[PDB]
């Protein structure tokens, strides 16, 4: 197969975000950021997770929002680059609310993405992910993105297309996941990396009623097999990453606390899955954390699904 | 009454609990057993991520429930 | 004549190549195959890195050798 590669000014603008946004420290957190439901006005915060996991130290150096930092940045780069060869394989891509697909986009409108999926977390201020802190994060890298479009840009994106893109970085209430491919793309690459920090209930089961899980969206996209390869090859970038792999037993399923109709309907798509997982390593967690050049060597690293390929 | 609670990657403890007892005092449960700051502690329950204010009870969390926790690097 | 390349997966490709070609047009070659543009690539061979305007001859590069190919790091 081929490898995934990207391109070296979308590589220019990583170290930007990387240097601006993502290596730096949030800044809604403390006790001003607490909350309680039962006292709820009491604080600044409007919902729980502002004081979580805010960073991580290796070897005496902070690594600041481990799990919104450039590792996961980066990674969902490589999964819109991996889904748009697999879009071209379907022989029935899924149609956006605009008539369009994944597969109608070119290698151009893909070099955009991945610059927008660059800004698509950039603007958190902390791991609060309740509405009010979502939206307004989202709406700060929207306007992060703008800026840095207009500064250095224009050649690339002209001003509609500009508001185009930073509307699908703010992800409104409003608005479907799949209004454009370039959006439906963008929340597609985001969805996979949440492998990272999402029991076995949202990978597999759905999180609620009526909501499908992360693999069995793959899988109904992709077909079985490149939907499952998708999962492994994201897998891969996460041990490369020294990020702690999941283990996938779904024997386990029908015990975790979810009804047994949605247990049935992931055994009847997915099928009898274990998988074993690996333990988080500090050294490559550190590599793919504080610079371009050390987290892209790591993604590089990893060989990607057989039917990989890109028209040259 | 017990629960468990696993990490993603499979490492396992059971916790003495009350169906009364908030998420706070279940992570505390969790430091001073395995040391990890509550503010590492990511806690999820049947797809949900667990607020501190709430209760075992708030989330029907049962005697030999599974929690999982997401924690994001032991020592980090 | 045959050269073998280690790409950034750690796959082994071929390329045709002279001994008169240049490290500019041998990462071309590369780029042609793989995707990966010439700004990307260091080539190493015998543990020396290889430099654009010298010739695969002025490193007594001969056929079935094998280059390794890594990222060209930007220092951020």
């Amino acid at each position: 197969s081929m490898p995934i590669i990207l391109d070296s000014d979308v590589l220019e603008v990583a170290e930007y975000v990387y240097k601006t946004r993502l290596s730096q420290p949030y800044t809604e957190v403390g006790s001003e950021w607490e909350y309680n439901y039962k006292n709820p006005t009491a604080t600044f915060a409007k919902g729980d997770g502002h004081n979580l996991q805010r960073y991580i130290t290796i070897d005496g150096k902070q690594l600041h929002r481990p799990i919104h930092g450039l590792a996961h940045t980066m990674r969902t780069l490589m999964y819109s680059q991996l889904m748009y060869c697999s879009s071209k394989k379907q022989p029935s891509p899924h149609v956006c609310q605009d008539g369009r697909t994944i597969a109608d986009l070119s290698e151009l409108d893909l070099k955009k993405i991945n610059i927008a999926q660059l800004f698509f977390v950039a603007g958190r201020e902390s791991e609060a992910s309740y509405g009010d802190a979502y939206h307004r994060y989202h709406l700060y890298g929207a306007k992060q993105f703008e800026e840095y479009a207009r500064k250095h840009l224009t050649h690339l994106f002209s001003e509609e297309e500009i508001r185009l893109y930073s509307r699908c970085i703010e992800d409104r209430v409003g608005d479907s996941f799949d209004g454009t491919p370039e959006g439906y793309i963008i929340h597609l690459s985001h969805m996979i990396d949440l492998m990272r920090c999402k029991s076995p209930v949202e990978v597999f089961l759905g999180h609620s009623k009526g909501v499908s899980g992360i693999v069995p969206t793959l899988i109904h996209l992709f077909g079985k097999q490149d939907g499952l390869d998708i999962m492994h090859y994201a897998r891969g970038l996460f041990a490369a990453t020294g990020e702690a792999v999941p283990y996938i037993d779904s024997s386990e399923w029908p015990h975790l606390g979810v009804d047994l109709s949605r247990v049935q309907r992931a055994l009847s798509i997915v099928g009898d899955i274990n998988v074993p997982g690996q333990e988080a390593d500090s050294k490559k967690t550190a590599q793919a954390g504080f610079s371009v050049d050390g987290c892209y060597s790591a993604l590089t690293s990893v060989p990607t699904p057989s039917w990989y390929e890109k028209e040259l | 009454m017990q629960i468990f609670v696993k990490t993603l990657t499979g490492k396992t403890i059971t916790l003495e609990v009350e169906p009364s007892d908030t998420i706070e005092n279940v992570k505390a449960k969790i430091q001073d057993k395995e040391g990890i700051p509550p503010d590492q502690q990511r806690l999820i329950f049947a797809g949900k991520q667990l607020e501190d204010g709430r209760t075992l009870s708030d989330y029907n969390i049962q005697k030999e429930s599974t929690l999982h926790l997401v924690l994001r690097l032991r020592g980090g």
